[PDB]
């Protein structure tokens, strides 16, 4: 079966590259389209954006084009990196499959300078 | 973008009660619609599909209605396991969205 | 099943492809006239090893699961018999997935060169929807 997992820091600073790793376990990430969800301190849900299985992407404009979305075929992962963080970032990030029916288990991340 | 606006925002109800959830959305997006929720503590949970299409591990209660622009979630006889978030979100148009969001709580 | 234009016209509607990420329901008629002349039972073998199933010929190589295939890759994680029905829900389900890649609707080869480029609504002219 397949379990998602989110890894990078939890505490970032302003205007610096926030990058988060999701790991993919049981099949391989080439089998599937993959997204990444954040979710704001009062419930808003925000859909970031997500690459389909020719690499094409697709990203939320909402975003201003300071996202990226990757993904590594040997490593089983694939990763988000959003520039110039400012505390409007502040979020709990989750990776998924584009169908929704995997999520990983959310990773909170705070920005501010400290 | 697609606007999805979600009533109520809060709901209190005692366990054993039937609800209804109600999305709307801005514009048509046919039957693009999908329902999620969201416990506290834990990752958003897909429930029902493109509007009405029911999926393999979730309670049969749950069941969703509607196209075009109006769309509910039902939940016959709610029980304690389900309050909670639960949230809309269309796929017809990129980028994607997902209405404000209706509170389940126990009355 | 082997559907009129304007019955399809109407389910593909009812299905929600009106519309659907940028393509008007016209495309997905002409699509499914020239890829299988609008019949759900249509099968065709690839020289690849593959098969085409359905009302949209979806390929057993990167779509679903007909067991046969190669380097299958399931991304519509639903094995190939589903997509062989008088229902078209499946289909356009995975239809939907497929056309949500940014090579959108030429991935179907005789949309390609019958569809793109022409006008597509005629297919749904003349019709009650």
């Amino acid at each position: 079966d397949v379990q998602l997992q989110e890894s990078g820091p939890s505490l970032v600073k302003p205007s610096q590259t926030l990058s988060l790793t999701c790991s993919v376990t049981g099949d391989s990430i080439t089998s599937d389209y993959w997204s990444w969800i954040r979710k704001f301190p009062g419930n808003r849900l925000e859909y970031m954006g997500y690459v389909s299985y020719s690499g094409s992407t697709y990203y939320n404009p909402s975003l201003k084009s300071r996202i990226s979305i990757t993904r590594d075929t040997s490593k089983n992962q694939y990763y988000l990196d959003l520039n110039s963080v400012t505390t409007e970032d502040t979020a709990t990030y989750y990776c998924a499959n584009w169908d929704g029916d995997y999520w990983g288990q959310g990773t909170l991340v705070t920005v501010s300078a400290a | 973008d697609i606007v999805l606006t979600q009533s109520p925002a809060t709901l209190s109800v005692t366990p054993g009660n039937s609800v209804s959830l109600s999305c709307r959305a801005s514009q048509s997006i046919g039957n693009n619609l999908h329902w999620y929720q969201q416990k506290s503590h834990e990752s958003p949970r897909l429930l029902i599909k493109y509007a009405s299409q029911s999926i393999s591990g979730i309670p049969s209660r749950f069941s969703g209605s509607g196209s075009g622009t109006d769309f509910t979630l039902s939940i016959n006889s709610v029980e304690t396991e389900d309050f909670g978030m639960y949230f809309c979100q269309q796929s017809n148009s990129w980028p994607y969205t997902f209405g404000g969001g209706t509170k389940l709580e126990i009355k | 099943k082997v559907f009129g234009r304007c019955e399809l016209a109407a389910a593909m509607k009812r299905h929600g492809l009106d519309n659907y990420r940028g393509y008007s329901l016209g495309n997905w008629v002409c699509a499914a006239k020239f890829e299988s002349n609008f019949n759900t039972q249509a099968t065709n073998r690839n020289t690849d090893g593959s098969t085409d199933y359905g009302i949209l010929q979806i390929n057993s190589r990167w779509w679903c699961n007909d067991g046969r295939t190669p380097g299958s890759r399931n991304l519509c994680n639903i094995p190939c018999s589903a997509l062989l029905s008088s229902d078209i829900t499946a289909s356009v389900n995975c239809a939907k997935k497929i056309v949500s890649d940014g090579n959108g609707m030429n991935a179907w080869v005789a949309w390609r060169n019958r569809c793109k480029g022409t006008d597509v609504q005629a297919w749904i002219r003349g019709c009650r929807l």
